[PDB]
């Protein structure tokens, strides 16, 4: 209604709330509350694919109990 | 070794050469909160490497002191696996490895490798230590060395035995091939070990170059790139062969430094709760219990109490827990039948008061293992 988790690279899963409508933008957000990271600084991964801001889960066919991937973002030499 | 480490390590340092012709200092200011960005901008935006051989000057918002905190903060940062540049090298683990998606992650990783690389290779050159734990193959890897069979041991000892296993029996009751499950993002791939491999059949004859093939997969071809890319960075500073008058195990020391917790620091900086005193007798078996076990051991104590394999830089009088400090706590709870608890937030362990030295020692070894 729905659930799904965010692995973080130190060993810790994240438990979300969310629906087929959210942004990944949103999602984002949600994990900034929980974790303190700036949605701009967060990079979700799934099923080898990074994820765009504007797309749904829906619109990447992430169903009910899903694990995402979330990683910090390297800016380089701008 | 240790002995030997200090003869070609007085002959390495006197061999470096400070180039006449940079400026005679280094210069960076920079803000604690975004260490691994600035440094990063600071030093791989410089149009000549060998400046960084100078005397560093480094202001956040002595100097020397101020650079054995900047080594220790940057390292944190550098090998943070949030960055999914090194991960975990396997669940269990407090060792690291090279992500070999670390391109996904990050698209700029390659220039962030070079970046390490140069970092490590400046700390050396100024004889510091960067603060980190990688599994020892990546040593080898900076030498040239073959990894091997036996270097998979330390790192994921099942596998090992299991490779072991095929190489010292038939193993065509296995049915394996030259194929491979690899698991990236919850998702499993079959990969081919060579051309063709997943209709190549493991044989008596073949298995040892099955072994092998697997090895390098595990450790070697999937991170060549990156690895490439820090070993630029690390002899634009240091030459190749300089660096390899030492073996492995000298390098990470030179590197790395010891890889082991100072019992008595630990000990000398330690709070015990409900009737533990630091001559109790439990307390005391608990301390001559740390003395005896090794490096690994207790690392992986310390990580089961505290969340974390690292020790602060100043030691262990400033531990933090979750809100603020938090010096190492030992409180009695529970009763001899029970294995120890850990409180990782609060560096908090719960030890029963058992009634002899050697039912605790087993009882604190046997829950450490058992913590994931």
């Amino acid at each position: 209604h729905m659930r799904i988790f965010v692995r973080t690279p130190t060993r810790k899963t994240i438990t979300l709330e969310v629906e087929p409508s959210d942004t990944i933008e949103n999602v984002k957000a949600k994990i900034q509350d929980k974790e303190g990271i700036p949605p701009d600084q967060q990079v979700l991964i799934f099923a080898g694919n990074r994820l765009e801001d504007g797309r749904t889960l829906s619109d990447y066919n992430i169903p009910k109990e899903s694990t995402l991937y979330l990683f910090m973002r390297l800016r380089g030499l701008e | 070794g240790s002995r030997e480490f200090k003869q070609k390590y007085d002959y390495f340092r006197k061999k470096l050469k400070k180039p006449a012709d940079i400026p005679n200092r280094f210069e960076m200011k920079l803000h604690r909160n975004n260490i691994f960005e600035e440094s990063y901008r600071r030093i791989m935006s410089v149009k000549r490497p060998d400046v960084l051989k100078a005397r560093l000057w480094i202001e956040f918002e002595d100097y020397g002191g101020v650079a054995r905190e900047w080594f220790f903060l940057l390292s944190k940062e550098m090998f943070n696996p949030y960055y999914g540049l090194f991960e975990y090298s396997a669940t269990d683990n407090y060792t690291l490895q090279i992500n070999p998606n670390s391109g996904l992650c990050n698209e700029d990783h390659l220039s962030y490798f070079t970046f390490i690389g140069r970092v490590a290779g400046l700390a050396v050159f100024h004889g510091k230590l960067l603060d980190g734990f990688f599994i020892r193959p990546f040593y080898k890897m900076m030498l040239g060395k073959q990894i091997t069979l036996n270097d998979m041991e330390s790192v994921d000892s099942e596998y090992y035995n299991s490779l072991k296993w095929i190489l010292e029996n038939d193993p065509t009751e296995l049915d394996l091939m030259f194929c491979i499950d690899e698991e990236n993002f919850g998702q499993t791939y079959q990969v081919d070990l060579k051309p063709n491999g997943s209709e190549i059949m493991v044989t008596n004859e073949n298995k040892r170059e099955y072994i092998d093939l697997v090895i390098q997969w595990r450790f070697v071809n999937r991170v060549q790139k990156q690895m490439n890319a820090f070993l630029e960075g690390f002899t634009e500073l240091l030459p190749i062969d300089l660096i390899k008058i030492f073996d492995e195990n000298e390098l990470e020391l030179l590197m790395c430094g010891l890889g082991d917790v100072d019992v008595n620091d630990w000990r000398q900086h330690s709070i015990y709760k409900n009737g533990y005193c630091p001559n109790h007798p439990v307390i005391q078996w608990f301390w001559k219990a740390v003395l005896l076990m090794d490096a690994e051991k207790r690392i992986r104590l310390l990580q089961f109490v505290t969340g974390t394999s690292r020790v602060p830089m100043n030691g262990f009088a400033e531990l933090y827990g979750s809100n603020g400090p938090q010096l190492f706590t030992i409180e009695q709870w529970g009763s001899p039948e029970k294995l120890p608890r850990a409180h990782t937030c609060f560096n908090r362990l719960d030890l029963p008061p058992y009634e002899t030295f050697e039912d605790l020692r087993e009882k604190l070894l046997m829950a450490v293992e058992n913590a994931q």
